[PDB]
RNA sequence: GAAGACGGUCGAACUUGACUAUCUAGAGGAAGUAAAAGUCGUAACAAGGUUUCCGUAGGUGAACCUGCGGAAGGAUCAUUA
RNA sequence: UAAAGUUGCUGCAGUUAAAAAGCUCGUAGUUGGAUCUCUCUCGGCCGAAGCGUUUACUUUGAAAAAAUUAGAGUGUUCAAAGCAGGCCGCCUGGAUACCGCAGCUAGGAAUAAUGGAAUAGGACCGCGGUUCUAUUUUGUUG
RNA sequence: ACGGGGAAUCAGGGUUCGAUUCCGGAGAGGGAGCCUGAGAAACGGCUACCACAUCCAAGGAAGGCAGCAGGCGCGCAAAUU
């Protein structure tokens, strides 16, 4: 697919991509080296990050941002902006005076990367905290566990 | 019966919120309706311009004149009824001169065979009414 | 619909004997039923039970020996720590000489001296003296 | 508030100062140096309160304008002067020297070492980075930064620096089964044996300790001193030898004290 | 008691506490099977195949002889019904009441039973959607049920 | 390199709009409360002298009356092949 | 504020004293029957890994200002207090607990939720097929 | 309604309070805009407008106590220039 649907040009900013081919240089391929990176706690780089063509500079694999800080968990709710979904954090709150609980609820719009294809409604999510991305994002999709019914 | 569950602490937390407005000294301290009625605004005491003497007569068990007086208040022009509790102390009060008034122990309510009187005066001319019931001291001059 | 199989066995148990019956019939029977009833034997309160088994739910026969007062069950299954077993012990039992409180934690069904024993807290079953 | 604040009340100070709450309504604003705010011990408290050498932040004035007081080998006239852990304060006209070394309690105690102990000290290094040509570069726990490290000292060791040169002479590597001081948390001034390091990647690692009678607890490793390699020190411990009593053999001792004095 | 009726009924099936196969009853596993292909392929639900079983060739109970149930063996060989025989009966008698309704417009008990019946079918249907019985885009309409019927 | 000027931006400002403010211009209209009930009746409490009450509708100096359906909290737990 | 179990979570009432919707259906909410008991470099089966099934709960360990409250010591002449002080230069204190919820950590696995194998694109096992694969060339790579 | 530490009361639960000396935030009559500086949108800095207000020879100049005292006003309600 056409990775150029932006009024300017997108590449990863740390490739050269036009170094200088040659008869020697260009032996029925042109190349594309691919900036990836491992980030940390374990997490795995997915396979599309790594042999992927999209360019992400949000994405914890490919892009600008790091993960440190809160990692949690919760689950797509609404997957309808550009790169972006709404996950929703259900706990349970304790008041004291009653000794019982009530169940409370938190939105959390997360950054998803163009890696992580086939992620539906009701799919768990483990977000990183990382810098603010936009006036709402401070949490990137680190990993990817499909809701119980896959078959 | 009521709602035993351990995830029920919302819906119990909000019963009771809802339930403690049928609470009728909750609701006249928490509604604001009855701090604006208040003439006192809140105060325990205030103080006031004599405006005339008024004589009150006793609920119908028993017979007498109470002898109060009509005062208006400094702080907010309201006119209230304040009654003048011992003997010979509306004699101590003119027109036209300042005095305390405080509530008369009910928190709003009327006292006794007062009909409509919930104050009464402490003070005349910056001189307690007990100092001059008692002789302690007169009224300035 | 019957929620709490053990709110209805410990009702049943407390009615029986209040009428001073000898036997009590159970229904359905449980593991937590069990072993609250288990818990309830070895202190002497009720004596033998016999766990009939029929291939859907066991029923359970219970010996009543006359020393049982009462037998709840506390609803629902607060989690109780350390700290609050006194408070709890103050607030369901008659006397600090006798009865018990039954807990469910991870080292079993127990009354609450033997979860001081154990030095453990868990969830309130019930209580029985 | 715009810019830094320059006061310290009295009651906001730091509490193993032991400061009253009746001599004042200010404590010492410990001023800018190598030691944090809150682990620091200021030059007019250690004078002051400590020694007793004087009775008035005049008098400390006064012994610290006269040039007595070195820290580490340095005269310092500052009185909010901030020294803190490791650190030797040398008084050369009475002739003693002092380590500021934290007491069970975790307060800094009165500890008086040999005038040839009083050469050195002994700093955790913070972190290790090359820096313009290559040179390598340590950073202690004095934010003091020396050249050419031996390739062998890592994050989380000590080192015995010379305060007549400034220069490392030998070095601790933090590893189990070696002593260690707590500089921080609920175990401040306990010494003992690291036993095991939980690692706790993207958090913080804890590092368990065991006394030397057995006892046994963790802190945060940023909260870890290597004093010494094995189960010798490398410093004089103080007359508690890093063994926290609990209040029960702490009062039995005092007891014992009173019957054998009176 | 009932979900939708104040009755309070007790009647139902008493399971004997015996699992075995009973010593009259001599058809093998597979006769119990190739009997319900047979019953299945003339156009029975499960519960007539039951039923049948019972009342001609002494099957006691399939569950038992061939330790699987009706519906899991139709499943099995491949010709149980699209949707669930229960759902398909209580669509049937929502399709029937409407037809009834259509054409007796003053019958407020028949609008009532009405709900009744489509309140059972929404619930016996999300029952099944939960199991991923129906598909999730499954729906009652009361457009063109009677095709479903 | 000062005054000054164009433009930009931030932007306080006598912006030509719905005055939740008790206060008064209120004579006003219709309602609640202790009435020498003063007067006129007696609707309810006894089968209260037309059993009472509920909903709805009409009518009336006034309590109320009347129609339709209902309840007993009735003045019937009962009336006989 | 207690008394007020007259706001009732503990812990109230609702036939007649104030009070249960005219009656059903119904989404959210709340609540839900039984059932499952020896694996990475080692010089101590003798340092280790989890790559495997998640939480709630409970216990523990870190980390968590002081002042206040609780609480240890200490004859302010006593006490409220204070953090002092004690002995004939010396001795000694300036403790300790609690710090809820959320976050971190480590044991337990009853209780409660949750998960896999049912068109087997299921577990283990050896076979058929692919890669620069940080060396599988002390020799100048080829 | 500044928030918290915390306070009063309290058998176990709880109820009410927290302007107030410690920590954090905000403001300096109300808004706004800046200079200097590491740090201020600072007011015991400046610039303007709105409100108030001081001196004047009418040309002009100057202002900001929610700092310590003190005054007026307000009030039931709070101290020494």
């Amino acid at each position: 697919a056409d990775i150029q649907t932006e009024r300017a040009y997108q590449k990863q900013p740390t490739i050269f991509q036009n170094k200088k081919r040659v008869l020697l240089g260009e032996t029925g391929k042109e190349k594309l080296p691919r900036y990836y990176k491992n980030i940390g706690l374990g997490f795995k780089t997915p396979k599309e990050a790594i042999e992927g063509t999209y360019i992400d500079k949000k994405c914890p694999f490919t892009g600008n941002v790091s993960i440190r800080g809160r990692i949690l968990s919760g689950v797509v709710t609404k997957m309808k902006m550009q790169r972006t979904i709404v996950i929703r954090r259900d706990y349970l709150h304790y008041i004291r005076k009653y000794n019982r609980f009530e169940k409370r609820h938190k939105n959390m719009s997360v950054h998803l990367s163009p890696c992580f294809r086939d992620v539906q409604i009701g799919d768990i999510v483990t977000v990183g905290e990382c810098r603010p991305l936009s006036k709402t994002v401070r949490f990137n999709v680190l990993k990817v566990t499909k809701a119980a019914g896959t078959k | 019966g009521k709602c035993r569950g351990l995830r029920t602490a919302r819906k119990l937390r909000s019963h009771r919120r809802d339930q403690k407005w049928h609470d009728k000294q909750y609701k006249k301290a928490h509604l604001g309706t009855a701090l604006k009625a208040n003439p006192f605004g809140g105060a325990s005491h205030a103080k006031g311009i004599v405006l005339e003497k008024v004589g009150v007569e006793a609920k119908q068990p028993n017979s007498a004149i109470r002898k109060c007086v009509r005062v208006q208040l400094i702080k907010n022009g309201k006119k209230i009824t304040a009654f003048v509790p011992n003997d010979g102390c509306l004699n101590f009060i003119e027109e036209n001169d300042e005095v305390l008034v405080a509530g008369f122990g009910r928190k709003g309510h009327a006292v006794g065979d007062i009909p409509g009187v919930r104050f009464k005066v402490v003070k005349v001319a910056n001189v307690s009414l007990l100092a001059l019931y008692k002789g302690k001291k007169e009224r300035p001059r | 619909v019957r929620m709490n199989v053990l709110a209805d066995a410990l009702k049943s148990i407390n009615n029986a004997e209040k009428r001073g019956k000898r036997q009590v019939l159970i229904r359905p029977c449980s593991k937590v039923i069990v072993r609250f009833l288990t818990v309830m034997m070895k202190h002497g309160y009720i004596g033998e039970f016999e766990i009939i088994d029929d291939h859907r739910a066991g029923k359970i026969v219970v010996n009543l020996t006359g020393r049982l007062n009462k037998c709840g069950v506390i609803s629902p299954r607060f989690d109780v720590q350390l700290k609050d077993l006194e408070k709890w012990q103050n607030n369901l039992l008659p006397s600090r000489q006798f009865g018990f409180i039954v807990l469910t934690t991870s080292a079993g069904i127990m009354d609450h001296e033997e979860a001081r024993r154990k030095h453990t807290g868990g969830k309130i079953l019930g209580f029985f003296f | 508030a715009r810019g830094p604040k320059k006061h310290l009340k009295r009651v906001a100070a730091p509490k193993h100062w032991m400061l009253d709450k009746l001599t004042g309504v200010f404590a010492p604003r410990p001023s800018t140096g190598p030691h944090k705010l809150r682990e620091c011990l200021p030059l007019i408290i250690f004078l002051r309160n400590r020694l007793k050498y004087a009775l008035t932040g005049d008098e400390v004035k006064k012994i610290c304008m006269q040039r007595f007081i070195k820290i580490d080998g340095k005269v310092r006239t500052d009185i909010t002067y901030p020294a803190g852990f490791m650190d030797v304060i040398s008084i050369d006209k009475t002739g003693e020297n002092f380590r500021l070394i934290y007491d069970t309690k975790g307060r800094f105690a009165v500890h008086r070492i040999t005038p040839e102990e009083a050469k050195y000290k002994l700093c955790k290094v913070r972190k290790i980075f090359v820096g313009t040509k290559g040179i390598p570069h340590l950073v202690t726990h004095d934010a003091r930064t020396i050249r050419y490290p031996d390739p062998l000292i890592k994050v989380n060791d000590t080192i015995q620096i010379d305060l007549e040169t400034g220069k490392i002479t030998d070095f601790i590597k933090f590893d189990t089964g070696n002593l260690c001081m707590v500089t921080g948390g609920a175990n401040l001034g306990r010494i003992g044996v690291i036993t095991n390091r939980e690692r706790h990647p993207g958090s913080f690692d804890v590092v368990h300790v065991k006394d030397a009678n057995g006892n046994s607890f963790a802190t945060r490793l940023s909260n870890i001193f290597v004093i010494g390699k094995g189960n010798k020190p490398w410093i004089s411990l103080p007359r508690g030898k890093g063994i926290r009593l609990t209040i029960a053999e702490e009062r039995d001792k005092r007891l014992a004290a009173k019957q054998s004095s009176g | 008691g009932r979900m939708h009726a104040p009755g309070k009924g007790l009647s139902q099936s008493a399971l004997p506490y015996r699992r075995s196969v009973p010593t009259w009853l001599k058809l093998t596993s597979d006769d119990v099977k190739e009997q319900i292909y047979k019953l299945a392929k003339k156009g029975l639900t499960p519960s007539q195949i039951g039923v049948i079983l019972r009342d001609s060739h002494g099957v006691a109970q399939v569950r038992f002889v061939t330790g699987n149930k009706i519906l899991r063996i139709l499943k099995s060989k491949g010709l149980a019904p699209d949707l669930p025989e229960d759902l398909y009966h209580l669509i049937k008698k929502a399709v029937a009441v409407r037809k009834h309704l259509e054409r007796n417009r003053k019958d407020k008990d028949a609008k009532f039973r009405l709900i009744l019946i489509e309140s059972r079918i929404h619930r016996l249907a999300r029952y099944y959607k939960t199991k991923r019985v129906l598909p999730p885009n499954w729906k009652y309409e009361s457009s063109t049920a009677s095709a479903l019927v």
